[PDB]
């Protein structure tokens, strides 16, 4: 019997229907001449990578794999689904069935067929597949990443890797909008050089290969002129730029207005509407235009239940076809409750797009944001139809958070942040997942002490034990069992972080080594903190003073190092013990 | 001005 492995995202409807089977050494492939080109290539690569030949002539002893879209006239597929259909599903959905030596994939469309193969790829372990009946489809129909942070833009290879990763997790959107790319913002009028354009072409091609809608962003807000001959000239500049990316295959565009001095709401929206008419609609194979207003968090948009001036005029003028992005109640913020969605959607008489600013860390660069999607309402799909996260300048470790994004936006009402968090790390880290959880667990909360606060609280079960110790100590109860429990946790953080340092691949390790060092320092200072507690209990002053120097030395090292981790837990524990 | 989205 073959267990269903970890799947991401969680398919909507899955049922085990059999004991499972081993897929034979080579397989009959059916419908691959009519099925989505990209789904077939995904399937082809996976089969090659796992040493599974495709037969030329049908072999009735071989596992048979049938693939195609609803709109393909292929009746051998309908027979293999055994009454399961993708016809009645929403766009991007698919059905998948494995019983009795056959595997059938019917996508509602090509996108759906590709995602069906992605699921197939996750179900197969060492040739063994479970026998199941799936129908699956996304809650939110635009899902992915806006590369829109300040600081060092992702490299070409970062982006190429990211896009393979989106495909494998059914994320369909990638917005190219890095703040520090001069040709995106500071110098938005200027053409990309020929070699930068050749890296774009590779990016566009890999997007299409992976079913990702590549969105070309531009932020002209710095200095765009709106009126007369200058307004024309500057508008023609948007057009030439968008057109040169159109000419390489781009079919989604964004025009952004965040973090700029000019607050001409009508002018902003007028530029959007013009571009929408003269480019987006005229081209006719271009997806809806995307934007972010100069006011983009509820705090900056709304005053005492009512839109501020900029927002109100912007919402009045902006064509209903355009996607408007907002970050929630603040820029970086604990939650988007349903009621916040409802309020903003209301001002806009439309379904909104979320620009979720987590795991981005450009505003507090010493800490890694390595937790799940958190504080996002599970009924958010009522007012949101477009969901993207803003990742860290660290592409590799951004994967943990984004992994949970795939799950939240695909299967929203089923989303369980802690389960999805454990899954992400289980799927990404393999042999090292247990240790990676130990470390990552301390690096989920982002807090700059002023305007930016978001994410699941750092290692909460450990904070709870830390608090039950001070409770048991001040009300003089026997704490000696908690103390031994805590020595274990602290020794474990050190053991785990050392294992990560020894065994993480360069790609991960080059992103988080300073924070591993930081957590070992804190774990060690926590151990001494406990030693300080125990020598206070034992009225032993020689041993208290020297565990106090050690604790002070560790905390001194963590406070002045660049790396930041576990501020309110492992770090605060040492500050607590020194009073 | 503008190295993150610090409010004004
Ligand atoms: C402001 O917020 C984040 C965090 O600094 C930043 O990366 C982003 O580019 C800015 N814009 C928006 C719309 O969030």
């Amino acid at each position: 019997q073959v267990l269903v492995p970890n799947l991401n995202p969680t398919p909507e409807n899955l049922e085990v229907v059999g004991d499972g089977f081993k897929i034979t050494s080579s397989i009959n492939l059916v419908g691959e001449e009519e099925a989505d080109e990209n789904a077939v290539n995904a399937l082809r690569e996976f089969l090659t990578a796992n040493n599974i030949e495709i037969n030329s002539e049908n072999d009735p002893n071989s596992t048979t794999l049938i693939i195609g879209e609803v709109d393909d006239d292929i009746p051998e597929l309908d027979e293999a689904l055994n009454g399961t259909t993708a016809e009645n599903l929403k766009e991007e959905g698919y059905a998948l069935v494995s019983n009795d030596g056959k595997i059938a994939i019917e996508g509602k469309d090509g996108d759906g067929t590709f995602y069906g193969v992605q699921t197939f790829k996750q179900l197969v372990k060492e040739s063994n597949i479970p026998e199941v009946n799936i129908t699956d489809y996304p809650t939110v129909s635009a899902r992915g990443i806006v590369e829109g942070f300040y600081g060092t833009p992702w490299t070409h290879q970062d982006r190429l890797d990211q896009i393979k990763f989106y495909g494998e997790n059914k994320l369909n959107t990638y917005i190219y909008a890095p703040k520090d790319d001069p040709y995106h913002r500071e110098k938005w009028r200027e053409p990309y050089p020929e070699s930068e354009m050749q890296r774009m072409q590779e990016l566009i091609n890999a997007s299409a290969e992976n079913k990702v809608d590549f969105v070309f962003g531009i932020s002209p807000g710095i200095d765009i002129r709106f009126d007369g001959d200058a307004g024309e000239e500057d508008f023609n500049h948007l057009i030439t730029k968008a057109e040169s990316l159109y000419d390489m295959g781009v079919r989604s565009f964004a025009i952004y207005w965040d973090n700029i001095q000019d607050k001409s709401a009508a002018k902003h929206a007028q530029v959007l509407n013009r571009f929408n008419e003269e480019f987006v609609k005229a081209k006719g194979d271009v997806k809806p235009l995307i934007t972010v207003p100069t006011e983009y968090d509820t705090g900056a948009m709304v005053s005492n239940g009512q839109p501020r001036a900029y927002t109100r005029i912007f919402a009045e003028t902006v064509d209903p076809s355009i996607e408007v992005m907002w970050t929630g109640p603040g820029v970086v913020t604990n939650e988007i409750p349903l009621s916040d969605a409802q309020l903003i959607s209301g001002i806009y008489d439309r379904n909104m797009a979320v620009w979720w600013n987590y795991p981005v860390t450009d505003y507090f660069k010493g800490k890694l944001a390595l937790g799940p999607m958190h504080g996002l309402d599970k009924g958010l799909n009522q007012y949101v139809d477009f969901f993207t996260v803003n990742p860290m300048e660290h592409a590799e470790l951004s994967k943990i958070s984004i992994h949970t994004a795939a799950d939240y936006s695909w299967n929203m009402d089923n989303y369980d942040y802690d389960k999805a968090w454990n899954r992400a790390i289980d799927m990404l880290y393999g042999d090292l997942a247990e240790d990676m959880k130990v470390f990552a667990n301390h690096s989920t909360r982002m807090d700059n002490k002023t305007w930016a606060k978001s994410g699941r609280e750092d290692a909460p079960e450990l904070r709870a034990k830390m608090d039950e110790l001070w409770n048991k100590l001040s009300s003089k109860e026997d704490a000696s069992a908690l103390i031994e429990e805590l020595y274990g946790e602290f020794a474990r953080m050190e053991e785990a972080c050392n294992n990560l340092k020894a065994n993480l691949p360069e790609v991960a390790l080059e992103e988080c080594s300073r924070q591993l060092d930081e957590l070992i320092t804190l774990a060690q200072g926590d151990k001494a903190s406990l030693d300080m507690i125990v020598a206070q209990l034992n009225e032993d002053t020689e041993a208290y003073e020297s565990a106090k120097e050690i604790a002070q030395n560790k905390l001194n090292t963590a406070l002045s190092s660049f790396a930041v981790i576990s501020e309110k837990v492992a770090q605060s524990f040492i500050q607590e013990a020194l009073s | 001005l503008w190295v993150d989205s610090t409010p004004p």
